[PDB]
């Protein structure tokens, strides 16, 4: 049974490698599909907060 | 070589186990493993709102990962992916989306 994060037993896998591991994995289980999509939403909103704020202007 | 930090809200038991067993153990600010037993208003927020978290260079794992290993044979099995600790603002919806029945899938 292949599915990154559920077979995440190999040494050297850590908090810096892990996020990229799942994203690179052709087959993902439902639990990790959900968590990933939830985390991507959070990360998107941090970015879009920085670019939007309420005062920041876009000017050359 | 396994560096790892722990937020304030972590059982000293778990920290002790990390010290006792693993790769070369060290616990700096940045580290290789990010452990926490909380995601509401502890030190962990300083991970979630770092650029590393935004740029997929930081995943927080629940420190009970160490409990699971301590109660495993040695270090085998106990995949990390089961202990992903997402921001608390997500957890309410993560649980529901996973728990829901196929005839529901509300979103
Ligand atoms: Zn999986």
């Amino acid at each position: 049974y292949r599915c990154s994060g559920c077979i995440a037993v190999e040494k050297s896998l850590n908090s810096r490698n892990f996020s990229k591991l799942l994203h690179s994995c052709p087959y993902q289980c439902d639990r990790h599909k959900v968590i990933v999509e939830a985390e991507d939403r959070y990360k998107s909103e941090l970015r879009k907060s920085l670019i939007c704020n309420k005062k920041i202007l876009l000017t050359p | 070589g396994q560096r790892g930090w722990f937020c304030g809200s972590v059982s000293q038991d778990l920290r002790q186990f990390w010290v006792a067993e693993g790769g070369t153990i060290s616990d700096p600010r940045a580290a290789d493993f990010l452990f926490s037993c909380d995601a509401s208003h502890p030190d962990t927020l300083r991970i979630y709102q770092s650029l590393d978290y935004i740029e997929d260079n930081a995943t927080v794992f629940h420190a009970y990962y160490l409990s699971a290993v301590a109660n495993a044979k040695i270090k085998n099995s106990v995949a990390l992916g089961h202990f992903i600790l997402p921001p608390a603002c997500l957890q309410k919806e993560i649980r529901r989306k996973i728990g829901s029945f196929i005839w529901e899938q509300d979103q």
